[PDB]
């Protein structure tokens, strides 16, 4: 398996991207982190926060 | 009914208008909370517990 | 930019509002560089 350094660089690439797949979900706080839930609940003038 | 002894009624089944709602101008003190008044009777919101 | 208000819709005239006075008769901009006056004029606006 000395051909899986090259694996390795796929898995942190991959890794990375489901990472940043995975932090869509993650909603820093709001009440979602579904944006259209927002737009389809709120005003927008108590939405930008 | 008292405010201890609440009554909640589960309301369902309904193609709910409630914008003819708090366009009834009897209704004095009216907000909400995570829904917006202007968009509440263009959506689904699987029943009411009022 | 003066009116008259019946006194307790005084809320309404604030940005970011929806109801009467601010749908129907006087909307204000969420941007709104001032200041919002009011007194009552009980003596001068009703008999």
């Amino acid at each position: 398996s000395a051909l899986g350094k090259l694996q390795d660089v796929v898995n942190q690439n991959a890794q990375a991207l489901n990472t940043l797949v995975k932090q869509l979900s993650s909603n820093f706080g709001a009440i979602s982190s579904v944006l259209n839930d927002i737009l389809s609940r709120l005003d927008k003038v108590e939405a930008e926060v | 009914a008292s405010v201890y002894a609440w009554n909640r009624k589960r309301i369902s089944n309904c193609v709910a208008d409630y914008s003819v709602l708090y366009n009834s101008a009897s209704f004095s003190t009216f907000k909400c909370y995570g829904v917006s008044p202007t968009k509440l009777n263009d959506l689904c919101f699987t029943n009411v517990y009022a | 930019d003066s009116f008259v208000i019946r006194g307790d819709e005084v809320r309404q005239i604030a940005p970011g509002q929806t109801g009467k006075i601010a749908d129907y008769n006087y909307k204000l901009p969420d941007d709104f560089t001032g200041c919002v006056i009011a007194w009552n004029s009980n003596n001068l606006d009703s008999k």
